[PDB]
């Protein structure tokens, strides 16, 4: 049940303030337009960090 | 030229720049650069071949860096001098060997000639220029219409000293009596602005 | 300052590298002096400072678009306002300096004297023709100046005196059209923005070069000095000390190379100003 | 979990759509940083008396844009097209 | 502050830091604002004053007194103080006249000997031409002038070996 | 300042002009160090005051 996660999964990478600047960051992010697996007890693997969204 | 000195600034500046670059390059030869001493012979006579190579390596790399810097600066300076020499060659060919009709290239005025003279590391020109003075102003007019025909001046300009009208060349005051020989007719005096009867 | 700020052992280590701090200052000073000479060579060509009379009888031509307006922020002539607004006050205080030895010096000639020079040149051109470049300015009616300039390209003078109105209208319409051309299109001023971008980008790269390991443990002098013992920390310092020298030398060389072409362009502009404006 | 450090981010925002994940942006602010030092590979969720998406984190480069108050308004993925 | 070091002038600040967000940073990756870890108040940092020093002299052969110019700094903190837009002079007296001046200083101000006076440079003598639409001025007498100019063409040829 | 100019130019005569001598920095008057509150002290009286 793959769903296209449009533009979700972006967080503040560092504990630093910045204003009106464009910053290039390299960290573990969720790639844009990726597939998220809809679920409904079921155990899941944990590779290097999980993005967990719920209603 | 005999009395006032410090007029040959450019040549002195060039010589000083070259001399100072050489002086700093020579002076750079006396730095430890992190080694034991600034002279190879001392390290050679004090240490042993297996462990005297590090100091030599440090000295070699430092001196090589300094020499590269000097060479690059000299290249830039030589390019600038080449541009100056090209300009001097152009002036020599265009003003000495003829007359220059381009404004403010050889002198401040109307150019007549030039004379080259040598110098320690350059050339010196002696431009002869024409400059007017003792101004005097009259009243003018674009064209004079007589018998219904508007005459214009061939080469010159119309002036008047209060009563009469004359034609004069632009750069010198030479009044001449107006005649059919030095004026040409064109049309009728009904559409021009400034026609004066005469 | 740039290599290592407010450190004593770093200064002691740097003092043994000869005098790799003086020729840099000498080269930058030479560039700075030549920059002022470039500006002085172009504009400063008029002896006195002429001004236009209140009389505006120019035969039909309308120069109010380019003559200075007294009710202006800096006595600038309408078009110059658009030129300044199209390029990305400057008097508020004296704080143009960065954290690590970066100073910007003000030019010798401010914009007011530049505007005065341009206005003097324009007024001399209008009221004296080309006579103000050789000797002393002599007054002459503008219509006669146009007539002689037509005579200078083979066309007889009586073309002007019988088609004055059409030519005046065409000149006014052209001045009107250049207004829209400058106001609408922004890509026209593409030769004055490149220098600013290049200089800003070079300075930004030079500043960003500071935070590089260069093979040492860290890019900050204080941490290395305060976490390692003196006899051993010396080797790590003399990697940063060698990297900063290379960065600064590269910056100086690039500045010299790009200043040479600016000097060439300034000489060309001086030639155009001396020959195309003061004469035909 | 980064080299023995467990970090927790979160977000709680009401949404107008009730179909799927809406179109928009929502940054995440850190809350908890705990260096327990456990290297995990399996995890579960427990309950008492529904539907949860799961995604995996991958290395990448982004281009974040900050506004006048230091809050991310949008980002650009680098190696996409 | 919280480990990070530096030198600067601390000033009260009124920025909008986020509650979890500690300290700011500039475009060039330089610290600009901090939050003090005792009362949670925004604070601004300004670089400490620094600048070059220049000496204006009229020549040893002429006199033996000079003026000292501090480029840059707002000279309230500097151990005839005249304040200009490029540092500030010490040792020269301001005047309200304008002369075509000697060695420049910057920002339109320049100084010269008289005893070391600094003023604003003047473009030149001001005259207004009497323009009209019915009069021309013709010269009557000419002059011949001689002008000299110097152009370098070459420099000394120097060769340096390596070994 | 004249003596400094003579020394940096390495000559006993200076011509008309402007020369640069050195630079000056406003030295720091004092130092400021700040740290958060010292909480959660280790219990030492359990093994000493027992
Ligand atoms: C303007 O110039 C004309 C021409 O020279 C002057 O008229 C002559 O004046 C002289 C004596 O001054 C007489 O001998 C001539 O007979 C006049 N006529 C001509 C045709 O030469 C006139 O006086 C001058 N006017 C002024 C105000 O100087
Ligand atoms: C020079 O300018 C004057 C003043 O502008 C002109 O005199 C005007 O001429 C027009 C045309 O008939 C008259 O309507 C005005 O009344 C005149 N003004 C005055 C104050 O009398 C003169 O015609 C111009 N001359 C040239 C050759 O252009
Ligand atoms: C210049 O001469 C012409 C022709 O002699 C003058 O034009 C006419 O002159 C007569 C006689 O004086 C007048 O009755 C007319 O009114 C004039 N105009 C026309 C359209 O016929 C003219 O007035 C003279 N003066 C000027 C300044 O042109
Ligand atoms: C010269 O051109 C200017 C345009 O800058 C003219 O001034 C404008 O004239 C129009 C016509 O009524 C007005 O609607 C504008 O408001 C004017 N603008 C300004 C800035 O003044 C001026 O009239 C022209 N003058 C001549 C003699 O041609
Ligand atoms: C040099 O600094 C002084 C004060 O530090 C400036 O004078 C003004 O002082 C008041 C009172 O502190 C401030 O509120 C103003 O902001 C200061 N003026 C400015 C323009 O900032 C003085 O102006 C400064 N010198 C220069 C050339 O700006
Ligand atoms: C950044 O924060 C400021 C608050 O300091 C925001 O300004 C407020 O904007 C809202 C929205 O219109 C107004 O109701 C408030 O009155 C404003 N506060 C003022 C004027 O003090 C600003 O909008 C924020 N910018 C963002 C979030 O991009
Ligand atoms: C550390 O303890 C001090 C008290 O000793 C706290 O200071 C209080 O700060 C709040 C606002 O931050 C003020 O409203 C109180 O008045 C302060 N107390 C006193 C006695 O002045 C401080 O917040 C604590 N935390 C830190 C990080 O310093
Ligand atoms: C050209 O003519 C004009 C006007 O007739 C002269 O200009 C004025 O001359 C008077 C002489 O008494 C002076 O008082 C004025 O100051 C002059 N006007 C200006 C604006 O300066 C001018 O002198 C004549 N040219 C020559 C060379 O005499
Ligand atoms: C043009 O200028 C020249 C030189 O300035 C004048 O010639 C001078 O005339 C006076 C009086 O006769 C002599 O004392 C000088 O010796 C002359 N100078 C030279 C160099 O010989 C000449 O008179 C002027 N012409 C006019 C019309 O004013
Ligand atoms: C154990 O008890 C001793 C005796 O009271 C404590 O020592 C004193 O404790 C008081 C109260 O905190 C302080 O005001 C004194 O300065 C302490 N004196 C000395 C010499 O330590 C002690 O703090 C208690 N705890 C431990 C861990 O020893
Ligand atoms: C998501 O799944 C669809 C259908 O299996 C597939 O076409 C698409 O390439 C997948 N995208 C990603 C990023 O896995
Ligand atoms: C993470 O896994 C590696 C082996 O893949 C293991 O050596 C390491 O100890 C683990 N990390 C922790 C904190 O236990
Ligand atoms: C000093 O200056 C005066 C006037 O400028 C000059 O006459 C004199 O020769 C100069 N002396 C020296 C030693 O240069
Ligand atoms: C210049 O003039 C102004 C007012 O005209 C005056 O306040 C100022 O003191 C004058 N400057 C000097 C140096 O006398």
């Amino acid at each position: 049940a793959y769903t296209n996660s449009f533009t979700r999964g972006v967080y503040y990478p560092d504990k630093v303030f910045r204003s009106s600047v464009l910053h290039s960051t390299q960290d573990l992010f969720l790639p844009f337009f990726s597939n998220v697996t809809w679920f409904h007890n079921p155990v899941l693997p944990f590779n290097d960090g999980v993005y967990f969204a719920s209603t | 030229l005999s009395s006032t000195a410090s007029a040959l600034g450019k040549l002195q500046d060039v010589v000083n720049q070259n001399a100072q670059a050489l002086n700093t390059l020579v002076k750079q030869l006396s730095s430890n650069f992190g080694a034991i001493s600034s002279v190879l012979n001392d390290i050679l006579a004090r240490l042993d071949p297996p462990e005297a190579e590090v100091q030599i390596d440090r000295l070699i790399t430092g001196r090589l860096q300094s020499l590269q810097t000097y060479v690059t600066q000299q290249l830039i300076r030589a390019a600038e001098i080449r541009a100056s020499a090209n300009l001097a060659a152009t002036k020599m060919s265009e003003c000495v060997l003829g007359q220059s009709k381009r404004v403010d290239f050889c002198g401040k005025g109307y150019h007549l000639m030039s004379f080259p003279q040598s110098a320690p590391h350059g050339v010196v020109f002696l431009h002869v220029t024409y400059v007017p003075a003792q101004e005097k102003n009259f009243t003018t007019a674009p064209a004079i219409c007589h018998d219904g025909k508007a005459h214009f001046p061939r080469e010159g300009v119309f002036v008047s000293n209060g009563t009469h009208w004359f034609v004069t060349q632009r750069n010198f005051y030479e009044p001449q009596i107006i005649t059919t020989h030095n004026t040409f007719v064109s049309g009728n005096c009904d559409v021009v602005i400034g026609i004066v009867n005469n | 300052m740039y290599i290592c700020g407010d450190s004593t052992e770093c200064s002691n280590l740097l003092l043994q590298y000869g005098s790799f701090c003086t020729q840099l200052n000498r080269a930058l000073t030479g560039i700075a002096v030549e920059q002022d000479k470039n500006t002085q060579e172009v504009f400063a060509q008029v002896k006195q400072i002429y001004k236009t009379p209140p009389i505006k009888d120019f035969g039909g031509f309308n120069f109010s678009q380019i003559l200075p307006d007294p009710s202006k922020p800096s006595k600038r002539s309408f078009i110059e306002d658009l030129l300044f607004n199209k390029v990305t006050a400057a008097r508020d205080l004296i704080c143009a300096q960065k954290f690590n030895g970066l100073t910007v010096l003000p030019p010798l000639l401010t914009d007011e004297m530049i505007a005065q020079y341009t206005s003097a040149l324009l007024a001399g051109t209008i009221t004296s023709g080309w006579t103000f470049g050789a000797g002393a300015a002599l007054q002459i009616p503008f219509a006669m100046q146009m007539a002689y300039r037509f005579n200078g390209i083979g066309v007889t003078q009586n073309v002007l005196y019988e088609n004055q109105k059409l030519i005046a209208n065409q000149f006014n319409s052209a001045i009107g059209k250049i207004q829209d051309s400058l106001s609408s299109t922004a890509s026209a001023l593409g030769k004055l923005q490149d220098v600013v971008n290049q200089n800003a980008q070079a300075l930004n790269t030079l500043v960003k070069q500071l935070s590089s390991n260069f093979g040492a443990i860290s890019s900050v002098l204080n941490d290395i000095l305060a976490r390692l013992d003196p006899p051993e920390a010396e080797v790590q310092i003399d990697r940063l000390i060698t990297g900063r020298l290379q960065s600064l030398q590269t910056y100086v060389t690039q500045q010299l190379i790009r200043a040479a072409e600016i000097r060439a362009s300034a000489n060309l502009a001086a030639t155009k100003m001396s020959e195309c404006v003061l004469g035909q | 979990n980064i080299d023995g450090y467990f970090k927790i981010y979160s977000k709680h925002t009401p949404i107008n759509l009730v179909r799927d994940l809406p179109q928009g942006f929502s940054a995440l602010e850190p809350l908890v940083d705990l260096p327990i030092g456990i290297n995990i590979t399996r995890f579960q969720t427990l309950l008492a008396l529904a539907a949860y998406y799961v995604g995996y984190l991958q290395p990448r480069t982004f281009l974040l844009k900050y506004n006048e108050n230091g809050t991310i308004t949008d980002a650009v993925d680098c190696a996409l097209d | 502050f919280n480990g990070l070091t530096g030198t600067g002038v601390l000033t009260e600040s009124n920025k909008k830091f986020l509650p979890f967000q500690q300290f700011g940073r500039d475009i060039d990756d330089t610290t600009d604002a901090v939050r003090d870890p005792q009362t949670l108040e925004i604070l601004d940092i300004t670089p400490c004053s620094f600048g070059g020093v220049s000496v204006i002299t009229p020549g040893t052969n002429t006199s033996n007194q000079v003026a000292v110019l501090y480029q840059g700094v707002n000279c309230t903190e500097v151990p005839n103080v005249f304040q200009t837009r490029a540092g500030c002079l010490i040792g020269a007296e301001h005047v309200n006249n304008s002369y075509e001046c000697d060695i420049p200083i910057g920002a339109g101000i320049c100084a010269s000997y008289q005893s070391i006076i600094a003023y604003t440079m003047s473009l030149g003598a001001e005259n207004s031409v009497a323009y009209s639409n019915n009069s021309i001025a013709i010269p009557i007498n000419f002059t011949i002038s001689v002008t000299t100019e110097i152009l370098p063409v070459s420099m000394t040829k120097t060769s340096v070996d390596c070994t | 300042p004249l003596s400094e100019t003579k020394c940096t130019l390495k000559s006993f005569t200076v011509e008309k002009g402007i020369y640069q001598t050195s630079n000056f920095r406003v030295q720091p008057t004092e130092s400021i160090v700040r740290f958060p509150n010292i909480t959660n002290l280790c219990p030492f009286g359990e093994v000493f005051n027992a």
